[PDB]
RNA sequence: AAGAGCAUAGCUGUUGGGACCCGAAAGAUGGUGAACCAUCUAGUAGCUGGUUC
RNA sequence: AUUGGAUAUGCCAUAUAAAGCGCUUUCGAAGAGUCGAGUUGUUUGCAGCUCUAAAUGGGUGGUAAAUUUCAUCUAA
RNA sequence: UUGACCUCAAAUCAGGUAGGACUACGCGCUGAACAAUAAGCGCAGGAAAAGAAAAUAACCAUGAUUCCCUCAGUAACGGUGAAGCGGGAAAAGCUCAAAUUUGAAAUCUGGCAACAUUUCUUUUGUUGUCCGAGUUGUAAUUUCAA
């Protein structure tokens, strides 16, 4: 804020006070309890066929096809990349 | 008059009485929630009103 | 279909009797609750000051009253709003402070003063809150001297080029990361 | 509590365990009536978070609807038409086959003396809450008719306003 | 049923419930359980009187008696107990109608390394706890004289159940 | 380039509402009887007729 | 004649009490055939159909850039 | 040989409840030749519906819903046609699921005996006791503002 109207600093020049963090923003945070529960359900429930198919695609280094196929299954790139990275961590964990 | 009164003391302090002696205001009033249940509240709200009820206040002119 | 307004005097009289009946119902306490001093959110209206919904949890914490006591004694609380400029902290604070100063709380349970509510009770009076607590507009300045350093400040040196600097900041930043 | 495991399991709807259990239960539900009382919900966690409590007055009816208006909404209306002396709280999904959508529907007894004395549920007793789904006020109904809070969601235009002074 | 069951073979997560404990260990497991049956409602009223004069005379000893050793029940309560690893014996009803309620529990308890077992019929477990129905039972602490045979049956369960089943 | 507009009422003209009045088959919705009925309807009217000192 | 509830008064109550706010040495669970994507109909919304989620995630926008930061909210 | 638990029956068993009418105004579904209309079907109340942000915005920031004026015949679409902001009417906030109390299911319906109270011999409860419901979860505490 240069006491002015324009620029990538613009605004009326004041002393901003550091506002506290509100509990609504807490969403998405991991709980060791729920992280444990998700571990249990992952180990007991298993996997749907489509992630099964893509993981030996990672196993035989068929990465690009698996990424495209994961995109087709879910719909968005971020969901697809989020999927494959967690399966890969499962792959190295195994 | 005599028989129906005679019925009423007969069935006084008895929980269940014939339909021809019960109240007849309207159907909706009969099915409505009785004040007692209307006033029923959790003891969470009991705590709220016991410790923080509406007050009497004012302002000085 | 065709909305006619032949009830306009009638509806106005209904509200009057609504206020008079409401006020007479709770006569001791003021008819209208207090509201904070808040600024309209846009470049057209941001200079003005108007009345908001309630005082944010920051202000009640500063003013020394809990969010429970405030609701009981007629101070509305707004949780959605958050106040960031510490003047908005301020301007609402003494607003709560002077409201508490002029506020008189009748003791519960047969007029034995509890904590610091009050002792006198005959001072029961129903007053307009905007009288004791009017909302003011922005304090404008008058008769300030010198600022010949701003004289040499030739406006567009900021406006014209910083506006261009803002416009070309993205392209400039892309340039710097490119040749790096 | 054991409920956290339940919806995490329930979320994995293509798991083999859920896939098997859906079919065996779907085969069974095809052989009862199209609508039938259930002693206890097949997904206690789902009903519990939808407002069901294991106490007298609450009741669960299972129903199936032909696939091919929402399937969820048609479930409630048919149940409400069947159990006409009850106020239907909510509903939730359970099973499918190639042809059917299976639902379990929660209803509350408005005249029962346990419901009337429980402050959390007395609101259903009041007469404005009878046959909500014929009025489209339930969870699915409110979402179906597009009601919500936002920009994303008639007779204030076609009317002509003629003030006293104009 | 039968054609549907075998056509797509029952997954081991569900197949583990159709195989259960033998009759003999069940009898001795029950024999220990009746020694720790939860207090009867009538007995509850009697001790409520006992605490009545206790609190009159300054709550006496810890209420009137020592810690109430008994069995632990309730699916939510037992799951909270096994998570804290306070439980020493876990007993699961074999025929729960929605199997999802305990379809995860054996895998959970195996991860905690706790001796557990599947006992036939929910009604018998409920009879242990004066209830019409008990989906799961838990033993977390007993008296010292009962420690010896409790370890014995745990070893026996870990010899004709927990160990022999394992992950198949 | 040393601002002239704003508001109200009236007259006249025009556009839209049934639209100066009267009058065409028809069409739809829902019914009754073995075609009829009621609403939409005061419709399409580019015309016929009438239109007051 | 009832009733409006306040005022005072009288009597029981139980009150071994619980709650609000200084602090945290931390923990914070948060709603699934749902969101979403494609597809067909209809007036972005909804609906049928096949697929089907995730935990700083998800929705929504100012920006960027077609991705990004930033802002704001916490659905089923 | 018996007893549990579960599933399902049966009662001219005890207690309750639903239909139908009005429908000016509410909320749905359907829908014509205009019109998200008329007609048709469903369901409510004295109001209904909506409602305490998965909302705005781009500011020095706003703060549930509803209504009025304005935005504005503007944006947008191709004659249709909003909304944010501003002013005003009115203002009121909240409750669950998700964790335990495991040193005590502390919870609840009903049968029976008493004590009452009444718009009221017609109502509404309370106490005691019994029985059942309920550990596949009734209470207390907590709902993100935390």
């Amino acid at each position: 804020a240069p006491g002015l109207v324009v620029g990538l600093n613009k605004g009326k020049t004041l002393t901003k006070r550091q506002l506290p963090e509100r509990p609504s923003r807490r969403k998405g945070h991991l709980s060791k309890r729920t992280a444990f529960v998700r571990s249990i359900v992952r180990e007991v429930a298993g996997f749907a066929p489509y992630e099964r198919r893509v993981m030996e695609l990672i196993r035989n280094s068929q990465d690009k096809r698996a990424r495209k196929l994961a995109k087709k299954r879910l719909g968005t790139l971020k969901r697809a990349k989020g999927k494959i990275e967690e399966l890969t961590s499962v792959i190295q964990s195994s | 008059e005599s028989n129906r009164l005679a019925a009423r003391e007969a069935y006084k302090n008895k929980k269940y009485i014939p339909l021809d002696l019960r109240q007849k205001k309207t159907r909706a009033i009969r099915r409505a929630l009785t004040p007692y249940e209307q006033s029923r509240k959790t003891l969470k709200q009991i705590k709220k009103e016991r410790y923080f009820p509406l007050r009497k206040y004012a302002l000085k002119a | 279909y065709v909305k006619t307004w032949f009830n306009q005097p009638g509806r106005k009289l209904r509200r009057r009797q609504a206020r008079q009946t409401k006020a007479a119902k709770i006569a001791p306490r003021p008819v209208e609750a207090i509201r904070p001093a808040v600024k309209p959110p846009t470049i057209r209206y941001n200079m003005k000051v108007r009345a908001g919904r309630g005082f944010t949890l920051e202000e009640l914490k500063a003013a020394g009253v809990s969010r429970r006591v405030a609701s009981t004694i007629g101070i509305p609380v707004d949780h959605r709003r958050r106040n960031r400029s510490e003047e908005s902290l301020q301007r609402n604070v003494e607003r709560i402070k002077v409201y508490l100063a002029h506020l008189i709380v009748f003791p519960r349970k047969a007029g034995q003063p509890k904590k610091g509510d009050a002792t006198d009770v005959s001072g029961a009076e129903q007053t307009d809150v905007a009288a004791v607590l009017p909302i003011t507009q922005e304090a404008v300045e008058e008769a300030k001297p010198i600022t010949e350093e701003a004289k040499n400040f030739n406006a567009f040196s900021t406006l014209s080029n910083e506006r261009a600097y803002a416009r070309y900041a993205g392209a400039r930043a892309a340039f710097q990361k490119k040749r790096a | 509590g054991a409920y956290k495991y339940l919806e995490e399991l329930a979320k994995k709807k293509q798991s083999d365990v859920n896939l098997f259990l859906s079919r065996v239960r779907a085969w069974e539900y095809r052989q009862m009536n199209v609508i039938h009382r259930a002693s206890r919900p097949s997904r206690p966690d789902k009903a519990r978070r939808l407002g069901y409590k294991a106490k007298q007055g609450y009741v669960i009816y299972r129903i199936r609807v032909r696939r091919g208006r929402s399937a969820r909404c048609t479930a409630e209306e048919r149940v409400g038409r069947y159990c006409s002396n009850l106020r239907v709280l909510n509903s939730y999904w359970v099973n499918q086959d190639a042809t059917y959508k299976f639902f379990e529907v929660i209803l509350v007894d408005p005249s029962h003396k346990a419901i009337r004395r429980d402050p959390r549920i007395n609101w259903i007793v009041n007469p404005v809450h009878k046959h909500r789904e014929s009025r489209g006020l339930t969870s699915i109904g409110k979402k179906s008719r597009g009601i919500g809070k936002g920009h994303r969601f008639w007779l204030r235009h076609n009317t002509l306003s003629l003030r006293r002074y104009r | 049923r039968k054609i549907l069951n075998l056509r797509l073979k029952v997954p081991p997560a569900i197949a583990q419930f159709q195989k259960t404990l033998d009759k003999n260990t069940a009898t001795q497991v029950f024999k220990l359980l009746n020694k720790y049956r939860p207090e009867t409602a009538a007995e509850k009223k009697q001790r409520l009187v006992a605490e009545a004069e206790a609190v009159a005379n300054g709550k006496s000893a810890q209420d009137v008696s020592k810690k109430p050793y008994n069995v632990k029940y309730g699916l939510n309560h037992v799951v909270a107990l096994i998570e804290a690893k306070k439980a020493k014996l876990v007993l699961i009803a074999s025929d729960v109608d929605p199997i999802e309620l305990v379809v995860f529990l054996p895998a959970l308890c195996k991860k905690m390394g706790v001796p557990y077992a599947i006992v036939k019929n929910k009604a018998r477990l409920g009879t242990v706890i004066h209830q019409k129905t008990a989906a799961v039972l838990a033993v977390t602490e007993v008296r010292e004289e009962d420690k010896n045979e409790l370890a014995s049956i745990v070893s026996a369960v870990d010899a004709n159940f927990s160990a022999k089943y394992d992950e198949s």
